Parts: C-alpha cells; structure tokens; sequence
C-alpha cells in the first residue's frame, strides 16, 4: 500500500525546537516531491513548501521562508519539518502529501494524492494539568458534565462506561486566557427516569493520568 | 502570489441534489494545473479532481470538475451522505502554491429552533475561586444562533466562550455549548443569571434565568 507516516502529537513551550516527521511506504520516495501543509486550529490549508528528497532540493511558501526548516533523510523515505523557535501560532494540524509528478522529469504535476494522517502541534506556557470534572446537574432533562482546566487537549468522554450513547454531546474544548482548556459533555434524558437510572461521566486525560467517573444527581 | 477565492463559503443542499462549487484566481492558472480536495472533521484532504477536469483514482463519478483559466467548478451531480463536507481548490501551476479558503457543504434541512438550558455552577466548582454558568443550546437549525448573557439585567461582554457540535448524522441539527465564567467574588454578588437566545426557528429571543441561591 503506498503511504505516508506522521508522527505523534507535540507539545512544546515557547521558544523550544521542534523536528516533526513523515515517513513514505508503498513507493520510490527520492521519485517524487512531498509538500508540507499547515492547518490552524478551525481553519483552512496552507500551502508551507516542497522538498524532492532526491538531491534535497527544498521551495518555501514566502510566509514560511525564515519559518521553518523542511529537510529530508532519503536513505529512510523520510522528510521532516523544523522550527528552532516554536511561537503559540505554530499551533495547528501538519499534512505531507506526495505530490504527483511524471517519473521521466518533464515537469507534469498531477496535484497532492497521498497524506499523512497529521500531526498535532500545540505550542503553549502551559504545563500538563488535569480536568476538574464539575457536575451540570438537571433540572425532557438535560444534563452533563463541565470538564475544566485541562491541558493539553485531548480529554475522552464517555457515559455510564460507553452504555449511554443516545443525546450524548461532547463538544469541542475552548482555549481559555489562562492557557487551559474546557470543555461540556451533555446529555438530555426523559425527566421521569431522573430518580431511577444513575448518571455518571467518564472523564480521561492521558497527558496527566487523570481519571474521574463523577456522578450527576439533581 | 494567485489568491483563491471559493464561493460561497457555506453551502446548504439536501442529499441527492446537485451541489456547485466556485474557485476563481486572482490571475490565469498556468496549465490549468488546478486540484479539487474534500477534508471531512479530524480526516486528511483527499484528492478528487486534478488539472481542473482528471478524476483522481478511486473517485467517484458523481465528482467532476471544470474551469478554464480564471474560473474553475467543482460538481457533485448527486450528493451522498458522505458528501457533506469542506472542499478546497488549489494551484501548482505558479510558486507558491496556494489553497482556497474552503467551502462547507451541509445538510439542508427545515428551521428548528433551540432548547434552551441554563446550569448554575456547582458547589463544588465555587468552592475553587471560579463560578462557571453553562447555557445550552439543544438540536437546532440553521448553525446560527447568538448568545447573549446577561448578569443582573446587565448585558456581558469578553467572558464568555462559545463551542458547536458537527451537524448530527440523524436529524441535521446543531447543538451550542456556551460558558460565562465569573470569579467566586462577582457571582455571589448578583442575583440574576440569564442567558440570552436569538434563532430563526423562536419567534422572540428566548431567556433562561435563575436567580443565585434561590431553586
């Protein structure tokens, strides 16, 4: 199968250097072009620049020239992406794709066909902490969990152990100025299987190795 | 640089109609090397037409593409569930490559108005320095809504965050998550906490209030 391989998500300070990676399975790596694209948080796609692993030769975008560093290790179908100085504006998704081109070097392009799956960059003050799982007791009912203080993302959350899945809304996390996220897990249920059935959210956060089951009663 | 303007920004269509997505340069792509990509929530692009009209391999037919030099579109004859996602144009054929700001298709569907939900915050959050009060928003259509919130009759501002879920796969409908956080100070200093909602589908803006304490 032809592939192409990201790392894991990164989570650096201010200031701190970073080297992301993208390995190429399933087909001659140093034959084609691989672009790097970035992708902010809730936005769209930019174009960063392309690296031919053949002989090294690197095109940046004029918005990332003086940016970032991308390179490539052709001995293991490898390309990277490089900042000796990592800003909180770095933060966001990064594509490789292969860029199609002709083998015979007559200068056809046939656009990107092959991504990686992202990697997840998030460049931030702040430390790893854990959630504060805090009630949203009822009072149909709806009802939930307030999943707060929390970095870095992500947070899991389940109901009753993955039982309760129907009306179950877990939303996107929201930055807040204090540099930690927060987050709502929700759920509307029928008002009259209040007092019989037991509600409780299943928060998990890795990063921190926190785990809480709170309960939510009226 | 070739800017890449899509319009419009949002399309609502229902499954099975025919969806038209523009991509217009600021100048004449060269070789009409322009690409067609579909990026669907947490998923990668992925490429659907290249060279402005060659149907990337593994693509469906409903998926065609046309455009000459300044103007380019992007058809769907017959959207599918699956359909219903963001699509970017781009350009290789001048450096530097560049993208389209994305165009989101989704699922049209009649006005629904909002369930509204206010939380105080726990007792246990308000031991900690912070009160957060939680207003939702439940099962509503169009993804338009503003939230007001107001703080003994008073309307807030720069407090307050706002989240949405991706429209749902069974009834087309948009949920809101919104939070105003207020010190322990502040929040036992008032009585009134009402979160203001305004959508299509409620004939006046609707209020849901408590008073702080007080059940």
């Amino acid at each position: 199968e032809v592939q192409l391989v990201q790392s894991g998500a990164e989570v650096k300070k201010p200031g701190e250097s970073l080297k992301i990676s993208c390995k190429g399975s399933g087909y001659s790596f140093t034959s084609y072009w691989i672009g790097w694209v970035r992708q902010m948080p809730g936005k769209g796609l930019e174009w960063m620049g392309i690296i031919y692993p053949g002989d090294s030769d690197t095109r940046y975008s004029p918005s990332f020239q003086g940016q970032v560093t991308i390179s490539a290790d052709k001995s293991i179908s490898t390309a990277y992406l490089q900042w000796s100085s990592l800003k909180a504006s770095d933060t966001a998704m990064y594509y490789c794709a292969r860029v199609v081109a002709d083998r015979e070097g007559f200068g056809y392009y046939y656009g990107m066909d092959v991504w990686g799956q992202g990697t997840t960059v998030t460049v931030s003050s702040a430390s790893t902490k854990g959630p504060s799982v805090f009630p949203l007791a009822p009072s149909t009912a709806a009802l939930g969990c307030l999943v707060k203080d929390y970095f870095p993302e992500p947070v899991t959350v389940s109901w009753n152990s993955g039982a309760l899945t129907s009306g179950v809304h877990t939303f996107p996390a929201v930055l807040q100025s204090s540099g930690l996220y927060s987050l709502s897990s929700v759920v509307t249920v029928p008002s009259s299987s209040l007092g019989t059935q037991t509600y409780i959210c299943n928060v998990n956060h890795k990063p921190s190795n926190t785990k809480v089951d709170k309960r939510v009663e009226p | 640089e070739i800017v890449l303007t899509q319009s419009p920004g949002t399309l609502s269509l229902s499954p099975g109609e025919r969806a038209t997505l523009s991509c217009r340069a600021s100048q004449s792509v060269s070789s009409s090397y322009l690409a067609w990509y579909q990026q669907k929530p947490g998923q990668a692009p992925r490429l659907l037409i290249y060279g402005a009209s060659s149907r990337a391999t593994g693509i469906p037919d409903r998926f065609s593409g046309s455009g000459s030099g300044t103007d380019f579109t992007l058809t769907i004859s017959r959207l599918e569930p699956e359909d219903f996602a963001v699509y970017y144009c781009q350009q290789y054929g001048s450096s530097p490559w560049t993208f389209g700001q994305g165009t989101k298709v989704e699922i049209k569907r009649t006005v629904a108005a909002p369930s509204v939900f206010i939380f105080p915050p726990s007792d246990e959050q308000l031991k900690s320095g912070t009160a957060s009060v939680v207003c939702l928003l439940n099962n509503f259509y169009p993804r338009e809504a503003k939230v007001q919130w107001k703080v003994d009759n008073a309307l807030q501002s720069g407090n307050s965050q706002e989240s949405v879920t991706e429209q749902d796969s069974k009834d087309s409908t948009y949920s809101l998550s919104s939070t105003l956080t207020l010190s322990k100070a502040d929040y036992e200093k008032h009585k009134v906490y009402a979160c203001e909602v305004t959508h299509q589908g409620l004939s006046s803006p609707v209020t849901k209030s408590f008073n702080r304490g007080e059940c």
